[PDB]
């Protein structure tokens, strides 16, 4: 589910 | 719940030396300690691993002794290296892990170890690896991270 990538990429962005 | 078994799959991606196929295989602490050494070998070093007894068998008292050392290490790591970013309000009940193989409390301990991996110096690579796992696992890992990172 691509939204999972938004979650993990958001962690990476911090 | 749904935590312990998804996090077991994640633990299995470390391919540590000790067996890690079942819930019971995690109850003596050795796998957890080996995973922590992989996460941060500068902190969870050989001197630290030496304190974890191997070949515990069914000795639940020794299981608990090992698990207390592991939890001590995690909590010290959180305080000294991670600036308290892991939420540690509810500690896993390691006595119930040893005495009853309680998979819910085991899931909580695995969640703390996940918290170490996604906040350590190699967090980018651990997160990138999670993003390759099965979607069902990733969703549980997502929920686990949300919980452990919240204040």
């Amino acid at each position: 589910e691509g939204v999972l990538a938004n979650f993990f990429n958001s962690l990476l962005s911090k | 719940a749904e935590l312990c078994e998804s996090l077991l799959t994640w633990i299995q991606t470390f391919n540590v030396d000790a067996p890690c196929q079942t819930v019971e295989d995690l109850t003596n602490g050795v796998v957890m300690a080996q995973v922590l050494q992989k996460i941060d070998p500068a902190y969870f070093d050989e001197n630290w691993l030496n304190r974890i007894k191997t070949e515990v068998g069914d000795n639940w008292r020794l299981k608990i002794s090992n698990l207390k050392k592991i939890l001590k290490g995690i909590l010290d790591y959180n305080h000294e290296i991670l600036g308290q970013q892991i939420n540690d309000f509810t500690l896993p009940d390691v006595n119930l892990i040893g005495e009853h193989s309680d998979a819910a409390e085991l899931g909580r301990m695995l969640q703390l170890i996940l918290g170490c991996a996604v906040n350590c110096e190699q967090k980018q690579e651990y997160i990138q690896a999670i993003m390759m796992m099965e979607e069902s696992v990733q969703h549980v890992v997502m929920t686990a991270i949300q919980e452990l990172m919240s204040k």
